[PDB]
């Protein structure tokens, strides 16, 4: 399944964490998401504790090669897709003209599913240059389109 | 039933989120190789600075350095 | 490496320590270049300088002495910018407990000796670590 390109990259991602973390030839477990989404993937947390993330740094650490076979565990994650997103934020959608508060979206971001931190909400925000109109209200569909194409 | 609505409306929620995580730690991904870059320069001239320090022809080369 | 420029610094460097135009530094070049500076050493320390080469100092014979000592080193520019990299807001400092972390428990690790020996002399005021005046200090003397 995995190209040479493809093991080729999740080597240097491998080494750039494995060298935050005291460069010992191993990442900490609890890394593994992290090193997974700086190579395009998207896992939720619950698919990274499925192939043996850990909730704290320090619990355990993964030489390259049992790194390997939670990637690619990993890889075929379920990710969302446009349409999936644009049916959920439209239940939150008073008016289904595609606006939503600015704090129902903060709400839905950080009250709900896999909660994000009020930082990580706040960062997303102020990185896709989301803004409210006057009566505080955002557009989900320019927010959800921004997201998914990423930061570059 | 309406189970199943609720359980797959917090599965796409927490796949969007996922998409945010995924953003946030790729945008982070360049400075992160800069500052491993940035780390290795300081702990390795710290290092080297521990040794040369007390060696009299350091002391010599780095009054000898600025003068050309 | 080592980079050229190093070569080109340890050439230089050489040169001018060799008063002689010698090819050589001797004794008399070395007693000439310290007291230029200040305070000369004694003729045992120089002698003891010179016999650090296993044979008479040539600039090859210099570049044996220092350049495993320096291979790894750069420019009070480039560790400036080094350090630059995790002062994000250009404060030129750093909170002593960010710096502290990075160098004892990330990349390669500093040992506890290390870290004791690195904070010593280390210019850190009101939680901040100055390292614009500690990258003055590991180049300097
Ligand atoms: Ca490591
Ligand atoms: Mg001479």
């Amino acid at each position: 399944k995995l190209s040479q390109d493809e093991i080729d990259d999740l080597k240097e991602v491998f080494e750039l964490f494995d060298f935050w973390d005291g460069r010992d030839g191993a990442v900490d477990a609890f890394k593994i998401g992290d090193v997974c989404r700086c190579l395009g993937i998207n896992p939720r947390n619950e698919d990274v504790f499925a192939v043996g993330g850990t909730h704290k740094m320090g619990e355990k650490s993964l030489p390259f090669e049992e790194f390997l076979p939670a990637y690619e565990g990993l890889m075929d994650c379920e990710q969302g897709t446009y349409a999936d997103y644009m049916e959920a934020f439209k239940t939150f959608d008073r008016e289904g003209q595609g606006f939503i508060s600015g704090a129902e979206l903060r709400h839905v971001l950080s009250g709900l599913g896999e909660r994000l931190s009020d930082e990580e909400v706040d960062e997303i925000i102020n990185l896709t240059d989301l803004q409210e109109d006057l009566e505080g209200n955002v557009k989900y569909e320019e927010f959800v389109k921004k997201v998914m194409t990423g930061p570059y | 039933l309406e189970e199943m609505r609720d359980e797959r409306l917090s599965k796409i929620i927490s796949m969007f989120q996922a998409h945010i995580r995924g953003y946030l730690i790729r945008k982070a991904y360049k400075k992160l190789q800069d500052q491993r870059i940035g780390l290795s320069v300081i702990q390795r001239n710290i290092r080297k600075w521990l040794v040369l320090r007390n060696w009299q022809w350091w002391k010599l080369y780095a009054k000898v350095k600025p003068l050309l | 490496r080592l980079p050229q420029k190093l070569m080109q610094e340890m050439k230089e460097a050489f040169t001018m320590i060799d008063q002689n135009r010698d090819g050589f530094i001797d004794i008399n070049d070395l007693k000439e270049m310290f007291s230029s500076l200040g305070r000369t050493p004694d003729d045992k320390e120089l002698t003891a300088m010179l016999k650090e080469a296993p044979g008479p100092l040539n600039f090859t014979m210099f570049l044996s002495i220092f350049s495993d000592k320096l291979s790894g080193t750069d420019s009070e520019e480039t560790i400036r910018n080094a350090f630059g990299m995790f002062d994000e807001l250009d404060t030129k400092k750093l909170n002593i407990e960010y710096i502290k972390d990075l160098l004892e428990n990330m990349g390669d690790n500093f040992n506890k000796d290390e870290m004791r020996m690195t904070f010593k002399e280390a210019p850190v005021e009101g939680g901040k670590f100055d390292y614009v005046r500690f990258v003055a200090m590991i180049k300097g003397s």
